[PDB]
RNA sequence: AAUCCAUGACCAAAGAAUCGUCACAAAUCGAAGCUUACAAAAUGGAGUAAAAUUUUGUUUACUCAGUAAUAUGCUUUGGGUUGAAAGUCUCCCACCAAUUCGUAUGCGGAAAACGUAAUGAGAUUUAAAAAAAUUGUUUAAAUCAACUCAUUAAGGAGGAUGCCCUUGGGUAUUCUGCUUCUUGACCUGGUACCUCUAUUGCAGGGUACUGGUGUUUUCUUCGGUACUGGAUUCCGUUUGUAUGGAAUCUAAACCAUAGUUAUGACGAUUGCUCUUUCCCGUGCUGGAUCGAGUAACCCAAUGGAGCUUACUAUUCUUGGUCCAUGGAUU
RNA sequence: AAACACAAA
C-alpha cells in the first residue's frame, strides 16, 4: 500500500555474529516501487544515520537528499483548500480529479490512511490571484465517493513522479528554463492583446516547450495529523510565497510544533523523549546548565530555594532536607538509584527501614547519601555513562518484565503515560509523580467522587495526608495547561513495576517547588 | 475483532461551521448552554437567523435538554429535525506476528439516526 | 498615571407596608410590587444631598471629608430608578455603608436602597445593568401567561 | 447562598395570641426578604425563662409553618426553620430542655446578669448567644468565658437590625458590637437580621460593609456568615432528627 | 612591598515563592477553556418470563453497554511577560539574477543612532563635546576606569620564534603566497543583424563591439507585478483548453497561556538582613526563643530586537575591583 | 489614562 508512518528508528550494529541495538529515535520510512525506500528525520541524527547507511554500502546505492529536496507540512482543516487555490495542473491526471474532490471534505480524520497524491504542477509565480477551485458539487459529498477513493488509485503517475524527483537527471531537468519575475511580467503585460476580444485574462497559459514541469508530492501523517508536501529546494520559495498569501495562513515555528505535538497525545523528539541517547543527553545538559545559570544569576533572597522547603515527606530524613531529586532538570539516574536501593531493601528483608568499600545499606538514608555520593563524584566528569532509563513496551510481551552491589548498573523500564488532573491544581515541567499509599487510600477516591461545603461549593481546604519518600515512579516532562478539554495535563513516564503494583489509576502530582499534591489519573500513550 | 470508527464527513462552507454547535457524549450541560448563548448573541453578526445544534448517539437525550431548556425558559421557537448519519468504520479482515494496529484495513458503512435542533432568537 | 475610580449601582425598592390589603404570592407579583415606580420628586441633586447628610450624621466630619472628594452621581433617571454613584477605590466601602444606612427622602418614607454592583469601569456596570433588565423580563413573560 | 435567622415573631407570651396584622406584617417582611435576595429564612420567638412552659409536644410551637407558610415555601421557593431564644437572668424555674430542643430546631439564649453569663458558657446546649444591643451590655464581655464558649462549638450573633430603629440607640448598638468583636477575636461571629417590618431590611453588601467598618475582615464576614449559618442550621436540624 | 580589618568611590547581576476564601439557571475587579456530534444497542441489536396459536407469527411484563453520567457548576492564570511597563530614539512586520542601497569589507546578526574584540592617537591650542533621542549631577583632562574617531576580508599550505614536551605532536604570533569568479555606476553618438506598422529611404524596441566626463547643481523617498472577508446563480466542455467567463447582495477581516482606564479584599506558611540569648568542634545558606523591616522607579493598550535613561541611606539585597585613605605584623 | 505626529509647545 506504500503509506508513510512514523516509527521509532534503532541503530543496529553487527560486527561478527553478534547484534546490540541501542534506541536512536524516531524516522519516517517510505517505499516507492518496492525498491525506492526514503528516510527523513532529524539532521543531528541524520548524520549518524549516513554514517552506519554508508559503513555498509557494498550491496546498497545512498543518495542525500538535503539541499535538493523539501517538505513542507500543513495542519487544520482548511489547509488543502488553500493548498489547491495556489496548486494547479498541467495536463489531465486522476490525482488532480481525487484531490479537487478531497479539497471540499474539509475534514482530515474522515479519510482514510492511504492518501497520496502526486503530480506535475505549474510554477506558483506564474499565477496571478489564488482563484479558488469550482464550488458547485460541495452538496453531493457522502460516503461512497470515500469508499471508491480507495478502490479507484492512480498508481502509475504516482510512480512515475516519485521516480522523476528521486532521480538527479529529471530534477535538474526541471530546472531547464526558469522564467524571472521580469518575463512573467512582460508575458502578463502581453497577454492584454489576444485573439479573443471579449475575456479578460489576468493569467498566462501554460507551455509545453518553454516551460517547466515542477513534480510535487503529497501525503498524509496519522501520527501527526498533518498533510506534508515535498517539493525541490530551489522551487519552494514560491510555493511558499503564495501559501503564505492566502490570508487564512499563519507561520507556525518550533515551539509552536512542540505544543500542538504535546496538545493531542504526542511527544517530542529532543525535549520529550527521556530514553534515547542523544536526546536525552542534550535535553540534561542543556536545561540543567541553562537553570543553573538562571539560578546562580539572581542573589540570595531572591530565587526559590529548594534546599529548605519543610513538610515535603512525611518523617523527614536528614539527608537532603530539601528537594529529593535535581533542584533544576527532572533527574532519572536518582530515581533509577534509588529504586534499585529500595529494591534490594525488600530483597534483603520484607520490610523497609527508614532510620536507624560497601556499606550494608539498611535504611533508606543509605540509598540517598549513596545517590548524593554518586552525583558528588559526577560533579567533574561525564554523565550517562551506560543509560539511565530504558523504554520496553513490546519486550514485555515477548518474553517478560524480569526485576553483586552496583545499584547503577541495570536500568528501569518506563511507559509513556498521560496524566490528567482531576481537581484543582496546576502542572509544570520536570514534575515528580508519587503513588498514593495504602492507608489513606478511600480519602482520595472520597475528595475525587466529591466533598463539599454546607454552602453547596466544593471544599479542598482541608489537611492533606503528606506520602512518604519511596513513592517516586515519575517525572512529568511536558507540564503544561490543557486547553482542549479545561485541566492541566501531565505529559510524564512511570514504571511498569509499580503500574502493575497498584490496584488503581491514582497517582499523585508534585511539583518542584510546590509542597502540594495533587490528584489524577494516567492513561498508556503508544509512541 | 478489532475495529476502529472515524468522524462522520462534515462539509461546511464557512458559516454552518460557526452558528452550529457539536454536543458530544462528554460536554457538560452548563458548557453547552454558555456556548448557545454565545452563539444566539453572535449569529446576527454572522448574518444567520438560527443556531443548529448537532448531536447522535449517547448525546441525543441531552442535546434535547437542551432543546427543552431554551423551549419554555427562554420562549423561544425552536425546530426538531431527524437526519441519518454514516459513519465508515475501518475493520481488520482475516487472510507472522504483526502490530494490531498495522493491519488490512476494509472500510465499512454504518447509518445511525440523528437529531438536529434549531433555535431562533 | 492612573486615577482609579469604581462605580456603584444602586436600585430604590419600595416595600409594600400595607397590612390591611392581601397580597399575591409569586415572583413576578412581587418584582412588580417592589419595582413600581418611583415619586415625581425624585431627581440627582436630591438624592446627592440627602447621602451627603447622611454621611455627614453616620460617618462624621472627616469620614465625609474624605469620601466628598469623588462623590458624584453620573447616571440616573426617575423611570427605572437606577443610579451610578463614582467613588474611589478606597471609600467604597464607606459608600455602600452610607447607601445601606439610609433611612428616607425628606419628603419620601418607606422605601430602601440595594447597592447591586459595583466595578471599576462604566461599560461593565452597563453591560451588567443590561443583564439584569433582560432578566426581568423572562419572569414576566412567563407570569403573564 | 445567604442564610437570616433572626426574624422575630410578633408574640412575647403564650396567653397573648396574634392577629391577622401581624401575620401579614410578617408575610411583608419575608416577601421583602426574598426580593432582596436569600435563601435560608429561620424566624425566632422571644420567651422569657420564667414564663410557664406548656406540658405538650404538638402546642411548643405557635408558628405552624406548614399550613401558614407552607403554600409560600411551594409558590416563591424559600424555606423556613423555627429558633426560639431563651431570654435567662435568674437561675430558678428552669433545668428543661430536652423537650424544647426536640420541637423548635435552633435554641438561643439572651444572659442579662453575669450569672447568666456563667450559666450559658456552663450548663446550656445552645448554639448561638445574643446579647440585648439595644441597651446596655449587663456587666463586661471578657475573653475568659467567651473563649470556653467557643471553643466547644457556640457562636456570637449580632443583631444589625437593631441599630434602624432608632438614633440614640446606636451608640450603644456600636459600642457592644465592637466590644464583642474585641472579645470574641473574630472567629465565631455570627450576623442576624431583627426586623420586623419591611423598612428595616438591607442587602449582603451593605452588612458586609458595615461589620466591615465595625472591625471585622473581610474574609471572616462571608466565612462566618455563609458556612457557620449553614453549619448551624445543620447541627439544630440533627438535634431534632437524630 | 605582602596579608588582614573598617570606611568611601566606581563597574556588573537579579526584582522570592506556595495555599485557601468572596450570594443569585449566571457571576465576578476581570479573562480564557471544557464542540472534529456514536456505548460498533441501525447488516431492520442480543435474550429471558406468561397467554393463545397444530412451530412460525402476534400482544403484554423485564435484562444487558456499570470504567455509567451527575443541571450556571467546574480548572487556569492577570499590572518588570528571560527588568525598566517609562522615553518628542532606530528598524522588521509583500516580492523582484536587480534604475530594487547585487554591501564577499574585524566578528555575530534579516536589518538596526546595533553588541563586542586588537593596536595607535586625541581635548573649545581639537576630526569632533565647552566659556536625532535621552539625562538632577550628565566623557576624560596623577595613574587606572569611561566616551569619540582612525586601521585589521573568509578558508587551506610552507618557514621562523615562545611554552608542555625534547622521535614526535599540540597552541599563539609574524613574512611570501594560491583558492574563494552571475560578461552589471548611470547616460550620449556611430556601425552591424532581426521583428511590427502588412513594397522601400525612413519612424520605435532588443542584443554584440568601440570612444568619451558627458551641465547625473531634484547631494534625502520618484522602478516592475499582485481584488487577501462571506453566500448563491447562469453558461461552455472528449472539435480545442480539463477547467475557464461573467453576474446579484452584505460588510467584515475580531485576533493575546494579562489584554483596553480591569488586573481586587484580607488570612496563613517558608525563606531573606541586623540586633539581646544557650549547646556540641573552632566552623559549617548548624538549630531554637525577645524584637524591627519586604524596598524604590514606578505602571501595560498590537507584537519582537537594539540603545539610552530612572531605582535599591535605620526607605529588602548580592559579587568583585581600587599606583583611595585609616590601624597592626613581617 | 494609555497609545500615536517631518504636529504643537
Ligand atoms: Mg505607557
Ligand atoms: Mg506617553
Ligand atoms: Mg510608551
Amino acid at each position: 500500500g506504500q503509506v508513510l508512518f512514523q516509527g521509532l528508528i534503532y541503530s543496529f550494529n553487527e560486527e561478527n555474529g553478534e547484534d546490540s541495538t541501542k534506541p536512536l529515535g524516531p524516522c519516517d520510512v517510505f517505499w516507492v516501487q518496492k525498491d525506492t525506500a526514503i528516510i527523513r528525520l532529524h539532521p543531528s541524527i541524520y548524520t549518524q544515520v549516513f554514517n552506519i547507511l554508508l559503513q555498509h554500502k557494498e550491496k546498497l546505492t545512498v543518495q542525500d537528499c538535503r539541499y535538493s529536496l523539501a517538505s513542507v507540512t500543513l495542519k487544520g482543516a482548511k489547509a488543502l483548500e488553500s493548498l489547491a487555490s495556489c496548486l494547479r495542473s498541467t495536463e489531465y491526471s486522476k490525482s488532480f480529479e481525487q484531490f479537487k474532490m478531497v479539497s471540499m471534505i474539509t475534514d482530515h480524520n474522515a479519510l482514510p490512511q492511504r492518501c497520496t497524491f502526486a503530480f506535475e504542477a505549474i510554477d506558483p509565480r506564474h499565477l496571478a490571484a489564488p482563484k479558488k477551485l469550482n464550488d458547485s458539487q460541495r452538496k453531493t459529498v457522502n460516503s461512497d465517493d470515500i469508499l471508491s477513493l480507495h478502490e479507484n488509485y492512480p498508481q502509475d503517475e504516482i510512480n512515475a513522479v516519485f521516480n522523476e524527483l528521486c532521480d538527479p537527471e529529471s530534477r535538474t531537468q526541471s530546472y531547464n528554463n526558469q522564467n524571472t519575475l521580469k518575463e512573467i511580467s512582460a508575458r502578463r503585460y502581453k497577454l492584454l492583446t489576444a485573439t479573443p476580444n471579449s475575456i479578460n485574462k489576468t493569467t498566462v497559459p501554460f507551455k509545453e516547450s518553454d516551460d517547466p514541469s515542477i513534480p510535487l508530492v503529497i501525503i498524509r501523517r496519522l501520527k501527526t495529523r498533518d498533510w506534508i508536501v515535498v517539493l525541490p529546494w530551489f522551487w519552494l520559495l514560491p510555493l511558499w510565497h503564495l501559501l503564505n498569501r492566502i490570508p487564512r495562513m499563519y507561520h507556525i515555528g518550533l515551539r509552536q510544533f512542540q505544543q500542538i505535538q504535546y496538545e493531542n497525545k504526542q511527544l517530542y523528539f529532543p525535549d520529550d523523549y527521556p530514553f534515547t541517547q542523544l536526546g536525552y543527553i542534550e535535553n540534561s545538559f542543556y536545561k540543567k546548565e541553562a537553570s543553573k545559570t538562571k539560578w546562580d544569576r539572581k542573589p540570595m533572597g531572591k530565587r526559590i530555594n529548594f534546599e529548605k522547603i519543610k513538610d515535603i515527606h512525611n518523617t523527614k530524613l536528614p539527608a537532603y532536607s530539601g528537594e529529593i531529586g535535581d533542584f533544576f532538570s527532572s533527574d532519572w539516574r536518582f530515581l533509577q538509584i534509588l529504586r534499585n536501593g529500595i529494591d534490594y531493601l525488600q530483597r534483603n528483608d520484607k520490610t523497609l527501614e527508614l532510620m536507624d568499600g560497601v556499606r550494608d545499606i539498611n535504611c533508606v538514608n543509605d540509598v540517598l547519601e549513596f545517590c548524593k555520593d554518586y552525583e558528588a563524584k559526577t560533579k567533574a566528569m561525564s554523565l550517562s555513562i551506560e543509560e539511565n532509563i530504558p523504554v520496553a513496551l513490546c519486550k514485555n510481551r515477548k518474553c517478560q518484565f524480569r526485576t553483586s552491589f552496583s545499584l547503577t548498573f541495570f536500568p528501569r523500564c518506563i511507559i509513556a503515560v498521560s496524566c490528567t488532573l482531576l481537581e484543582r491544581g496546576h502542572p509544570k515541567d520536570n514534575a515528580r509523580i508519587y503513588q498514593v499509599p495504602e492507608k489513606d487510600l478511600e480519602h482520595w477516591l472520597q475528595l475525587a467522587k466529591g466533598v463539599y461545603r454546607p454552602n453547596g461549593r466544593k471544599d479542598h481546604d482541608l489537611k492533606i495526608p503528606l506520602p512518604e519518600v519511596h513513592d517516586l515512579i515519575g517525572f512529568i516532562t511536558s507540564g503544561t495547561y490543557h486547553l482542549n478539554c479545561g485541566n492541566g495535563m501531565g505529559i510524564g513516564f512511570i514504571d511498569h513495576h509499580a503500574a502493575i503494583r497498584q490496584p488503581t489509576r491514582y497517582v499523585l502530582i508534585r511539583n518542584v517547588g510546590t509542597n502540594t499534591y495533587r490528584l489524577g489519573e494516567w492513561s498508556k500513550i503508544s509512541v | 475483532k478489532r475495529v476502529t470508527k472515524h468522524p462522520s464527513l462534515k462539509t461546511l462552507t464557512h458559516k454552518q461551521i460557526h452558528t452550529t454547535i457539536f454536543v458530544k457524549s462528554t460536554t457538560p450541560y452548563v458548557s453547552a448552554l454558555k456556548r448557545i448563548n454565545k452563539f444566539l448573541d453572535s449569529v446576527h453578526k454572522q448574518g444567520s437567523s438560527y443556531v443548529a445544534v448537532l448531536g447522535m448517539g449517547k448525546a441525543v437525550e441531552k442535546t434535547l435538554a437542551l432543546g427543552c431548556h431554551f423551549q419554555d425558559q427562554k420562549n423561544k421557537k425552536i425546530e426538531v429535525y431527524t437526519k441519518t448519519i454514516e459513519v465508515l468504520d475501518e475493520v481488520i479482515t482475516e487472510g507472522s506476528d504483526v502490530e494490531d494496529d498495522d493491519k488490512e484495513t476494509q472500510l465499512k458503512k454504518r447509518a445511525v439516526s440523528g437529531v438536529e435542533l434549531r433555535i431562533y432568537v | 498615571v492612573r486615577l482609579k475610580s469604581r462605580y456603584i449601582l444602586f436600585e430604590i425598592i419600595f416595600p409594600p407596608t400595607d397590612t390591611n390589603v392581601e397580597e399575591s404570592v409569586s415572583k413576578a407579583d412581587i418584582l412588580l410590587s417592589h419595582h413600581r415606580a418611583s415619586p415625581a420628586d425624585v431627581s440627582i441633586k436630591s438624592i446627592l444631598q440627602e447621602i451627603r447628610r447622611s454621611l455627614s450624621l453616620n460617618l462624621g466630619d472627616y469620614g465625609s471629608a474624605k469620601c466628598n472628594s469623588l462623590l458624584q452621581l453620573k447616571y440616573f433617571s426617575n423611570k427605572t430608578s437606577t443610579g451610578i454613584i463614582r467613588c474611589h477605590r478606597e471609600d467604597c466601602d464607606l459608600v455602600i455603608m452610607a447607601l445601606m444606612l439610609m433611612s428616607k427622602i425628606g419628603d419620601v418614607d418607606g422605601l430602601i436602597v440595594n447597592p447591586v454592583k459595583v466595578s471599576g469601569t462604566i461599560k461593565k456596570i452597563e453591560q451588567f445593568a443590561m443583564r439584569r433588565n433582560s432578566k426581568i423580563l423572562n419572569i414576566i413573560k412567563c407570569s403573564q401567561s | 447562598m445567604l442564610v437570616d435567622l433572626n426574624v422575630p415573631w410578633p408574640q412575647n407570651s403564650y396567653a397573648d395570641k396574634v392577629t391577622s396584622q401581624a401575620v401579614n406584617n410578617l408575610i411583608k417582611t419575608l416577601s421583602t426578604l426574598h426580593m432582596l435576595g436569600y435563601t435560608h429564612i429561620a424566624i425566632n420567638f422571644t420567651v422569657n425563662h420564667s414564663e410557664k412552659f406548656p406540658n405538650d409536644v404538638k402546642l411548643l410551637n405557635p408558628i405552624d409553618i406548614k399550613r401558614r407558610f407552607g403554600e409560600l415555601m411551594d409558590r416563591t421557593g424559600l424555606k423556613l426553620y423555627s429558633r426560639i431564644t431563651l431570654i435567662i437572668d435568674d437561675p430558678s424555674k428552669g433545668q428543661s430542655l430536652s423537650k424544647i430542643s426536640q420541637a423548635f430546631d435552633i435554641v438561643a439564649a439572651l444572659p442579662i446578669s453575669e450569672k447568666g453569663l456563667t450559666l450559658s458558657t456552663t450548663n446550656l446546649d445552645i448554639d448561638l448567644l445574643t446579647f440585648q444591643y439595644g441597651s446596655r451590655l449587663p456587666t463586661f464581655l471578657k475573653h475568659k468565658s467567651i473563649c470556653s464558649c467557643v471553643n466547644r462549638g457556640v457562636k456570637l450573633e449580632i443583631v444589625y437590625g437593631y441599630a434602624l430603629r432608632d438614633v440614640q440607640a446606636r451608640r450603644q448598638f456600636v459600642s457592644n458590637v465592637r466590644s464583642v468583636i474585641r472579645s470574641s477575636r473574630s472567629r465565631g461571629i455570627v450576623i442576624g437580621s431583627g426586623a420586623m417590618s419591611p423598612l428595616e431590611c438591607r442587602n449582603i453588601l451593605g452588612v458586609t460593609s458595615l461589620i466591615k467598618n465595625l472591625g471585622l475582615p473581610s474574609d471572616r464576614c462571608s466565612k462566618a456568615m455563609g458556612d457557620l449559618a449553614s453549619l448551624v442550621l445543620l447541627n439544630g436540624r440533627l438535634r431534632n432528627k437524630s
